């Protein structure tokens, strides 16, 4: 299974 | 507000910084690309309105800081970072000058592809770009052939009660002129020599981190 990173698209920094 | 980074003042220091990146990019059979590249997925597939439950919009002021940072990298004013090999982590990225809180570090770059074309990909550095309701529309950044500093940055161990204390930057996705873009921003003031760390699982939990230091 592939393992990629994820980041949010809401809530800012 | 986003802050532009401060490039090292000594040109020889900026060369040594670029050198460590060129070296690590070479060991990985990679070319340097400080942009998203679109075969795989066309630029036209990257639409922020396709993100499930929407994507935050980068302000005019922050797009101006992003463009300024982009223009700085183009002329040789790279951010003050060093690619350093570590016995426990492999390639890592450390601050080589002060990096203030809210400073734009880098954009996560590489070839853009459909998650469906990379379901059996061994790349330890794949990053989500667009998360759409239709899985045939979801995008991912693939720095296996070309990339920048972002792919060498370390992640935190999400299993231990204290690995969050190592985190000094955050990865975020913003809509920039209607397209999904992935950026790294300092969440606190980072001193010269501090290793950079962010949460590889800032939204989905698709990265195994149990063995991380
Ligand atoms: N906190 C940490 N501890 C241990 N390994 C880590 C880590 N953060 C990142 N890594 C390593 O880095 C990979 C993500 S890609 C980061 C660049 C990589 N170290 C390289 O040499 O090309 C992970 O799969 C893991 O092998």
């Amino acid at each position: 299974k592939a393992a990629r990173k994820s980041a949010p698209a809401t809530g800012g920094v | 507000r986003l802050l532009p980074f401060v490039s090292s003042e000594d040109p020889a220091q900026r060369l040594k910084q670029m050198g460590t990146l060129a070296s690590a990019l070479t060991e990985l059979q990679m070319e340097f690309s400080d942009d998203l590249t679109y075969g795989m997925a066309p630029r036209s597939a990257n639409q922020a309105r396709f993100e499930e439950g929407g994507m935050q919009v980068l302000t005019k002021e922050d797009i101006e800081t992003l463009e300024q940072c982009r223009a700085m990298c183009k002329r040789g004013d790279c951010p003050p970072l060093l690619v350093v090999f570590d016995s426990r982590e492999g390639f890592t990225v450390e601050a080589d000058g002060q990096i203030k809180d809210m400073t734009f570090i880098a954009e996560y770059t590489g070839d853009v592809d459909y998650i469906r074309n990379r379901e059996h990909d061994d790349c330890d550095s794949m990053m989500t770009l667009l998360l759409a309701k239709d899985p045939s529309s979801s995008l991912v950044i693939c720095p296996d052939k070309r990339g920048n500093i972002a792919r060498f940055i370390s992640g935190i161990n999400n299993h231990t009660l204290d690995a969050k204390k190592k985190q000094n930057c955050k990865c975020v996705r913003y809509s920039v002129n209607g397209e999904c873009r992935v950026f790294l921003v300092a969440t606190r003031d980072i001193a010269k020599g501090e290793r950079l760390y962010y949460d590889y699982n800032g939204y989905e939990h698709e990265y195994p981190t149990q063995h991380f230091v």
